Order: structure tokens, then sequence, then C-alpha cells
């Protein structure tokens, strides 16, 4: 109960408080920048979704391998995690969801496949003895399309090569600054596609089939980047 | 009298391991207080998970305390205590709620109390 | 009409002002000046701390020019003292964080001094006016001392009437003349 | 008509021109104002409105305006 021990404990706690406050303000600035990036990105998503909904309904345009359901034999998983911690339950929730989904109905080691975005998820899956396909890490704090254009193109191509008949992705959705959701969905299999009631038939310079062939990967990449 | 040649060899190892896990849990109290449980390694979370159970299983219900609470009271021989703490340290009862360990005599009573709790 | 001013000294051990004599003498005087040992070692002369120094007589012991000039300086230093420890982490709010850091660094460089060679009050008023009106942002931090020295040299030749006006009247000269003089000096000072 | 060339990162150009000409994968083509709705891919080339680089695009011709959903549409 000496005064010196109490004084040194007070000093250490004060220094830790300084560290935490500094990190808090830096994170507020980064949140502002990330919101700017997302809101700047949205218009292209709006336009491409409108165009694809306009073209891919009626007047034929069916039987596309990217849009027709297929007997599933191998499944792939895409997860978006972080690189370092200091985030409360941001990584653990999504990793727990992925682990429980895999251990539910994915018994065969060759049945499933994983591709990660964050180093935390990669280390998690290494410790848990699962096989990965690709790993990208050290992504910047304000990433854009050119950062993992190649990774996304490789993913959509390997699905197009027939490796996985089903594709799934798991990530965190920003509801508010405090509330945070953990969401999941199929991406590439495209069992259900959206539609709009303002469609225009238009004309097809390369015909509908080739038009869809070139269009669909852009849709996949745009959805990935929105997530 | 806590010597290997006086009480035995199993007893000594069990007691030393229990004390080691309690000390390790004691070392992590400040960082849990400030940061939280989300910034720990897997081994540290396992240490905390077993330490809370051990600390709750060190309690008991007494004969002379019946007029306060109501439970009749318990008596446990040495071998049963060593067996129970050996099972706890082995991760045999890691799925039960941490509250089922409070104020019981033996570990079979822990199992019964967890069963009556809906688990 | 005579007077007598007193400046007692009290020395502390490890910066502990809770001791018997230090608390005895603090409660008798009209305010205190605090000197820190951290600032002395780094090379700040004098190592005065404005966060714990007070003067209960206040502005009644000041001239009109110093009163009109010192409030903005006090507010700027108070603002800078809070965020000084977080300069390692940039990428803060670009609006009013690094601007305040730059203003505070320029303030801290102005208040430095060397042994002996005191400064006349008109020169102090003019340099603090130049700092507070935004006339020093272009000049980098490493040249503030040389800028103020060459400004003092400049005023001795072509600023011979502003100083006389402050000495005779005790009020700072016209704003437009001051602005023109400071603008004229800046065109000659070559910045490295 | 005025054109809007947009990359996924954000809008790139919103220049207004009297005549528009957009190269296609099948063959080069110009678009008359008040055109029929047309859909065509974009080959890797430099588009020339003539009153910018493109590698990966999608021509969405509509009479009201022409929008180029290009990717990496630098200048």
């Amino acid at each position: 109960a000496s005064l010196r021990d109490i004084k040194t404990r007070i000093n250490a706690t004060k220094k830790t408080s300084q560290i935490t406050k500094a990190m808090e303000m830096v994170s507020t600035s980064k949140l502002n920048r990330a919101e700017q990036n997302a809101k700047s990105f949205v218009p292209y998503m709006e336009k491409i979704q409108e165009v694809v909904a306009n073209v891919a309904l009626g007047a034929g345009g069916a039987s596309h391998p990217m849009l027709v359901s297929r007997p599933v034999k191998k499944t792939g998983y895409l997860v978006i995690t972080s690189d370092r911690g200091l985030a409360g339950a941001y990584n653990s929730n999504v990793l727990r969801l992925v682990y429980q989904t895999i251990q539910k109905r994915h018994a065969s080691p060759d049945e499933y496949a994983i591709i990660v975005i964050g180093r935390v998820g990669l280390s998690f899956f290494r410790k848990r003895n699962m096989p990965v396909i690709l790993d990208i890490t050290r992504l910047p704090d304000q990433p854009s399309f050119a950062d993992i254009k190649e990774i996304a193109r490789k993913t959509v191509g390997l699905f197009a090569d027939g490796t996985f008949d089903e594709l799934y992705m798991y990530y965190n959705h920003y509801v508010s600054a405090i509330q945070q959701e953990v969401t999941e969905r199929k991406l590439l299999p495209l069992t259900d596609l959206a539609e709009n009631k303002q469609r225009t038939v238009y004309e097809f310079e390369p015909s509908q089939e080739e038009i869809l062939d070139v269009l669909l990967p852009q849709y996949a990449e745009s959805l990935i980047y929105g997530a | 009298a806590l010597a290997p040649e006086i009480v035995g060899e199993e007893h000594y190892q069990v007691a030393r391991k229990v004390q080691q896990t309690l000390q390790r849990y004691k070392e992590l109290q400040d960082i849990i207080a400030i940061l939280g449980m989300d910034e720990l390694s897997d081994e540290d979370k396992l240490v905390v998970h077993r330490a809370r159970r051990i600390q709750f299983f060190l309690s008991q219900n007494f004969h002379v305390a019946e007029q306060f609470t109501g439970q009749p009271g318990s008596y446990v021989p040495v071998k049963e205590t060593v067996r129970g703490f050996k099972e706890i340290l082995e991760g045999k009862y890691d799925h039960l709620p941490e509250d089922a360990f409070r104020l019981v005599g033996r570990i079979e009573e822990v199992v019964e109390k967890a069963k009556a709790m809906g688990v | 009409g005579g007077s007598l001013t007193a400046l007692p000294f009290v020395e502390t051990q490890a910066g502990d002002i809770s001791a018997y004599i230090p608390t005895n003498v603090i409660s008798i005087t009209d305010g205190q000046i605090f000197l820190q040992s951290d600032l002395f070692f780094s090379g700040v002369r004098p190592a005065i701390n404005a966060g714990l120094s007070v003067s209960r007589v206040g502005g009644a012991a000041q001239i009109k020019a110093m009163k009109k000039v010192a409030g903005t300086l006090r507010l700027d230093l108070a603002a800078y003292r809070e965020l000084e420890a977080f300069a390692q982490f940039g990428s803060d709010l670009d609006k009013a964080t690094q601007a305040k850091l730059a203003r505070g660094a320029r303030t801290v460089e102005v208040l430095k001094q060397d042994l002996h060679q005191p400064i006349p009050v008109e020169k102090q008023v003019l340099i603090i006016y130049a700092l507070t009106r935004g006339f020093l942002d272009d000049i980098p931090v490493e040249d503030v001392r040389r800028f103020e020295k060459e400004f003092y040299l400049f005023l001795d030749q072509n600023g011979q009437h502003l100083l006389e006006h402050i000495r005779t009247t005790k009020d700072l000269p016209n704003e437009d003349d001051l602005n023109k003089a400071i603008e004229a000096f800046k065109k000659t000072f070559v910045v490295s | 008509i005025h054109v809007s060339v947009v990359t996924p990162d954000g809008p790139v150009y919103e220049d207004d021109v009297e005549m528009v000409s957009v190269k296609a994968k099948s063959g080069e083509l110009g678009i008359l104002p008040g055109h029929i709705p047309l859909v065509a891919p974009l080959e890797i080339s430099a588009a020339r409105l003539k009153k910018i680089a493109v590698s990966g695009g999608f021509l969405e011709v509509r009479p009201d305006k022409v929008t180029i959903l290009a990717q990496a549409a630098e200048r």
C-alpha cells in the first residue's frame, strides 16, 4: 500500500488512456474517409444493376451457365476480415459463423474451399487446419478496384472453369456506428436475379448471348466491391 | 505437509497445476478490466475458461450454514476431490454453465445441477 | 507613492508541491511561476509552464498594446497544449487539428529565448502581433527564430516610428501601417 | 448529345458533345443523336468524341443520354 506503487499504477493507466484516445480519433477520421469512398462508388453499381436487370429477362437470354442452377459438388467461401485486432468482436463473429457453417454440412475436406481477405482470418484457418485456395493480405485502408481486380477476376474465372458449382461470401454489414450485422449470401451461382419494371429491349450488336457472357463477370466484381 | 512423499504423487501434481492456472488467471485481470476479453490469444481464453470453473468449484455448502441458505451440507473425502479437479483440468466439463459449480459437494452433484438447469 | 516588489524562490524535490513549505508560500503570494525540468533538458529556455502559472493581479499590470495582443496568444497556446502529445499519429481531422498544431509550434518557437539580452516591450508586442495575425504561416518552424531576429534588425532601420508611437502613447499603431510594414519586411527575408 | 463516361471508382467525364462515336468489339461505329437503343461491348482503345483510354467497358446507348460503363477509363 506504498504511495509509490499507487503513483506508478496511475501513471501507467494514464498513458494507456492517452493511447486509446489517439486511436479513437484516428479511427473516426478513417471512418469518414471510408464512407466517402463507398458513396463515391455507388453510382456505377446502380447503373450496372439497372442494365443487367433490363437485359437479362424475357426475349430469351436464359440457359446461361452462370445463371442456371447446377448439381453442387464443390463449394467456395469468400470471407472479408481484418488484418489486426483492436476491434471488438468484428472478426470473431464472422469467423464463428463460417466455422459453424462449415462444420454443419461440409464434412469432406475436398468438398469446400476458402478464400480470405484479411490476415486474421487466414491465421485463424491455419490454426484450425483447413485448406485455402488463395490468400490476399496487407490491403490498404482505402482500397479501390485496381487493388484486388486480379484476385476477383481469378475467383470469377475459376468458378467459370467449373471448379466450384456454388459460391458463398460472408461479411459484416454496417448498419450504424454502434450496430453491426453479420451477413451471408451466394454470389456467383446466381440462383435468383433481380429485375425492374422499366426495361427497354434495345439492340444487340454482338447478340444477346455474347453480351451476357461479357456482362456477368462485371456484375460479380461490382457486388464483391460493394461488400 | 504438501510434499510428494506425504500426500502422494497425484495429489501434488493436481494441486500444483490448479495453483498455476489460478496464478495465470490472476495475472490477466488488469488487461481484461481495461481492454476486454476480445484481445486475447486462444490459450489465454482457455486459461480463463478453466480458471473460472476451478474458482467456483472451490466453494462448498456447510452443515452449520444450513440455517442461512437451506442446503443440508456436504462432506467430501480427499480422493473424490482429487478426482474431480483432475477431471476439471482435463476439459471434461468445459461445456456446462459456469454457475453450476457453486455450492456443491462433489462433481456428480455438478452434473445433476447442470441437468436440472436445462442443459 | 513608493513601492517594493518581492520575488521569492522555492525549490522542490521531484516536482512535489504538496510539501509543507511549498504549500505555505503558495498561499501567501499573489501568484506563481512554474518551471519544469523536462523542458529544461530538451533545450527550452526558459522552461516556463503556462498551464500551472497564474497571476492574480492580471492585466492591470500591463500596457494597452500587450492587453490587446496577449489574449489570442493565450487561447492559441491553451488549444495547442491539449493535442501536443498526439503528433505521431497524423491523418487527423484536416480542418482544425494540424492547423492548430502548426499554430502551436509557431507559438512555442516565438516564446524561446537566450541567456541575457532582454527584449524591449515594443519589440515583444510587435512580434507577438505578427505571430497572432497569421503573418508567420508561410515561414517554416525551423526559421522562426531567425525570422524574429531579422525582424528586430529591420525595425531598427525602417520601423523607427511604430516603436516611438508605442513608447510615447502606450498603444499599438494603426493596423494598416503595421500590415504594410510586415508585408514590406517579408519580401526581403529570404526563407531557407 | 452529352456523354457520361463512368469508372467504378467514380465519374470520369461528363463532357457535352454534338456528335458521338464509340468503337465496338465487332467494329467501329458512330451514334447519331436521337439514336435507337443499342448495347455493345468496348474494346481496349481510346474513345474519341471529337465534339480517353478504355480497357473493359459496356456501351449503353439511350436517346436521352449516352453512358459509358467503362473500367479504368483514364485520360
